[PDB]
């Protein structure tokens, strides 16, 4: 824990790290039951529960979403590309995961209803410290002991687990899934920088920017191992506080350390 | 080639081949296929949770096809962000892009979005600009102004004071 210390300090605020060996059942801790803001990172569980209900409302996935400029916010890289056509749920899913498009995370929302929609999926698969309240960009303002649209770090491993390796999703959406935070793009400099370029890493990142927040959670597989599966989570007291990209692949370096890895 | 920046978004055309956004962007920051279709899509710095970033659309997915919009965030800066919650209100739809500029001040204003559905021709012309506040080009405290041939079709904003 002690290294953990260090880091945070020089850093300047609060590090939450849960990280598990899904082979040993060994488990690396710090803060991990502290709340944390979620940011951009709630778009990863968003597309799960979007996967979720396509288990139950056939077809959803295939459906085309029409939108106007009305509902463009900053930040949307993909759904601004979209615009004159349209896109499917499933291409509104992989662009929330994989370049935090934010008009497509409100598109994804409105089809689950809303913030509450997520959380009841979230509680649906027994996380139970989950919870969104507002949209984008709202729900990026990461005020110090504001409860809302935050997680803790052991919530977000155990259920990023339980998506991705468990069952809380069938096989093929299960996949899908996997498939989507693999070919995350906005991870470069976090967990994956942690690891050798030759092994399988899905994530999803989040950056509120405002006091030193950001994160990254992770399904890693190294050859020929068990995967390991982990969350990075940073906070700091200041508003003007800058995040660390560099904090947080060291932050992963030391769970993974931590697991013998 | 460096990253993707300002100056080269600028210094590339509408009208331009692929080949041409390639060399004056530099490849090595530029993407197409996969989620960008047959746009090429080009990254700067890291900024919010990605990287400022410039797309460039084609007439079509045919090599020689030519850029018919020009989309970037975080590459260009206001001249002189003034907008306020005030001003914001006072736009209102049907308004001319002069008119607009006027209500929310001349350098409050960078282009997010440039779109002609009909290049060469500029009829029909679609634009979304990306208007700043006093701090709003930081990384907060924007909006969204969209027109048609010229006329402001809507408005949009988050957190004005």
């Amino acid at each position: 824990a002690e290294p953990f210390a260090k880091l945070e300090q020089d850093f300047g605020g609060s590090i939450g790290v849960y990280a598990m060996d899904t082979g040993s059942g060994a488990t690396v801790s710090y803060r991990a039951e502290e709340r944390f803001p979620l940011c951009s990172s709630f778009k990863g569980f968003l597309a799960a529960a979007v996967l979720a209900r396509s288990q139950q409302q056939a077809g959803l996935l295939d459906t085309p979403i029409r939108y106007g400029k009305n509902a463009l916010v900053p930040w949307s890289p993909i759904s601004e590309k979209y615009l004159t056509t349209g896109m499917t749920v499933a291409e509104l899913s992989a662009a929330a995961v994989q370049y935090s498009d934010n008009a497509a995370a409100n598109l994804l929302l409105k089809e689950l209803g809303g913030p509450a929609g997520l959380t009841a999926f979230m509680r649906s698969i027994g996380d139970t410290t989950f919870r969104l309240d507002r949209w984008e960009l709202e729900l990026n303002s990461a005020i110090p002991s504001d409860a809302r649209d935050t997680s803790s770090p052991r919530a977000v491993t155990e259920s990023l687990q339980k998506l991705t390796l468990g069952s809380a999703l069938a096989a093929p959406q299960r996949q899908q899934f996997v498939d989507w935070l693999k070919g995350n793009t906005t991870g470069n400099h976090r967990i994956r920088a942690a690891v050798p370029a030759d092994w399988a890493v899905g994530d999803k990142t989040g950056t509120c920017g405002v006091y030193g927040t950001a994160n990254d959670y992770a399904v890693v597989w190294p050859t020929g191992r068990a995967p390991i599966v982990l969350a990075v989570y940073t906070r700091a007291p200041n508003k003007d506080d800058k995040h660390s990209e560099a904090v947080i692949a060291a932050a992963a370096r030391l769970a993974l350390e931590g697991l013998g890895v | 080639a460096g990253v993707m920046t300002g100056a080269k978004f600028t210094q590339i055309q509408f009208g331009m081949t692929r080949q041409q956004v390639l060399d004056i962007a530099g490849a090595e920051n530029c993407e197409t296929g996969g989620s960008f279709g047959d746009s090429i899509h080009c990254r700067g710095h890291a900024a919010g949770d990605y990287y400022a970033y410039a797309t460039f659309g084609f007439t079509s997915a045919a090599a020689d096809a030519k850029v018919d919009s020009k989309s970037q965030e975080k590459l260009l800066a206001p001249s002189a962000p003034t907008l306020t919650l005030a001003k914001f209100n006072q736009v209102t739809v049907g308004m001319t892009r002069a008119q607009v500029l006027a209500t929310v001040g001349q350098g409050s204003c960078t282009t997010w979005s440039e779109y002609y559905p009909a290049y060469p021709s500029t009829a029909g012309v679609t634009l979304s600009l990306s208007c700043f506040d006093v701090d709003g080009y930081s990384s907060r405290g924007s909006a969204h102004l969209w027109f048609t041939d010229g006329v402001l079709q809507g408005k949009r904003q988050w957190d004005l004071v």
